[PDB]
């Protein structure tokens, strides 16, 4: 639910290397 | 043809259709997987139904019945390779672990040959292709070289290129882009052969896109620029197209769609989307390497230019352009925040972009007109609005925008009956 929304960017990144940029700013 | 189960499977498709659990395809396969495992793995039978004639005396399959078989087929491929129930029905033993290996070999060796045939017969069907392209992920890509079956790899890449050039659906292009990334898995053997095939496909569309923009500077000239760019955008999402100069024509498409407003909404959405991936891809090379200070500045200039374009697009007349430009701003401000330097990456001080209060006001103002307002489309739009609010809520929690105005405003709009209640309660708590 909201956990998936607050963990992933608004525009979905298909490549994991790109998605790491948004995830490294979390936790 | 060969397999007798042709009657059993042709009626499993029927039992799935006529019972209307349309969104339980992966659930239906998991249900009858403990008892009917051997029937559901007869992919030879399934390919025969789709590819072979039904022989005189028998009645052919309908278009929908053929789409249901593919959907059921790919679920069987998933259940066999992954060896666990799908999402919704959440360790292996010794025999189960061995069977998983043989099942991967059987499904790979069968579909290395038959997948390009399936794609070829049903190339003009967007729904079917998007399902057929979900199979290579479960392949054991060593067999392409162990069995010396590179002859069939080219047939697959030839059919993938065929699907791309005659389809503009966003879901189909998504499946193609993800498949080419799997075939470039960098594992070992086939990494080289796929690259040449990938660069051929990109080159043939970078030209058909650049030369198509020069004609737009007409109703048919519009469709030429849109179709050629939408394909590049989906591929630029998953593949580093930085060696090509795609930002050049993407900026020019925006710098004259803002100055004049003559640009159509859909072309702006793709041009904005394409440029977002280019910047993100340029940032990955700067982050992983040991770059020079010039590199940070040329990327600093490129990011600053795009952020300005996104702010101007907030005042576009078309709502989709307004919607698209908002999500990219929330993502970039989060990627290019003070968290970007975290992790010993202090050599990224210039790339950090903090939003001024003038932009923070425009973002909050966008939430006021498109999130807080007064059956398949209202549930479609409800998720559309919840994604926008969650994107802004991220900026508040991580101290990227000032929270005191946004916090008070969210407390005043909590009259939306759980529409945003779970989202709002979470953002208010984290303060």
């Amino acid at each position: 639910g909201v956990e998936k929304l607050f963990s992933l960017p608004a525009q979905p990144l298909w490549n994991n290397r790109l998605l790491k940029l948004f995830t490294r700013c979390l936790t | 043809s060969m397999s007798p189960n042709g009657n059993l499977i042709r009626m499993l498709v029927l039992f799935f259709l006529e019972s209307e659990l349309h969104e339980h395809a992966a659930y239906l396969v998991d249900s009858l997987w403990e008892s009917s495992q051997e029937l559901l793995k007869d992919w030879e039978c399934m390919t025969e139904l789709l590819l072979e004639e039904p022989v005189q005396g028998e009645e052919a399959m309908s278009d929908r019945q053929e789409s249901a078989l593919i959907e059921l087929m790919v679920c069987t491929i998933r259940q066999a390779a992954e060896a666990h129930p799908p999402v919704g029905r959440g360790v292996l033993t010794a025999k189960e672990r061995k069977t998983q290996i043989d099942d991967r070999n059987k499904l790979t060796e069968h579909f290395i040959i038959t997948l390009p045939m399936l794609l070829s017969k049903y190339s003009a069907d967007a729904e079917k292709v998007a399902n057929l392209l979900q199979i290579p992920q479960y392949f054991d890509l060593e067999i392409y070289s162990t069995g010396r079956m590179e002859k069939h790899l080219d047939a697959l890449l030839k059919q993938i290129k065929f699907v791309v050039e005659k389809h503009v659906e966003s879901d189909v292009l998504e499946a193609c882009s993800k498949t080419y990334s799997i075939l470039c898995s960098e594992e070992y053997t086939i990494q080289n052969r796929v690259d040449i095939a990938r660069s051929q496909l990109i080159d043939e569309f970078v030209d058909r896109f650049n030369h198509s923009v020069e004609d737009l500077l007409d109703d048919d000239d519009i469709y030429n620029v849109l179709s050629t760019l939408k394909r590049l955008t989906s591929f630029h999402n998953a593949h580093d197209l930085t060696k090509w100069d795609l930002f050049g024509n993407c900026y020019r498409l925006l710098k004259t769609g803002i100055e004049h407003g003559a640009m159509p909404e859909q072309i702006v959405v793709q041009a904005l989307q394409c440029s977002h991936y280019s910047i993100l891809w340029q940032l990955v090379k700067i982050t992983d390497g040991s770059p020079s200070k010039e590199d940070l500045l040329v990327l600093r200039k490129t990011v600053k230019s795009f952020l300005a374009v996104c702010q101007q697009c907030l005042s576009n007349v078309n709502t989709p352009v307004k919607e698209q430009a908002f999500m990219l701003l929330c993502d970039l401000l989060m990627i290019f925040s003070h968290q970007l330097m975290t992790g010993g990456r202090e050599g990224l001080q210039p790339l950090v972009f903090n939003p001024d209060t003038g932009l923070q006001s425009e973002l909050l103002s966008f939430v006021m007109d498109h999130v807080f307002i007064d059956e398949a489309n209202k549930i479609e739009a409800l998720h559309k609005r919840r994604n926008l609010l969650a994107a802004f809520s991220k900026l508040i929690i991580y101290d990227i925008v000032d929270m005191h105005a946004a916090a008070d405003i969210f407390k005043h709009y909590m009259k939306y009956y759980n529409d945003y209640g779970d989202i709002i309660k979470e953002t208010l708590s984290k303060t």
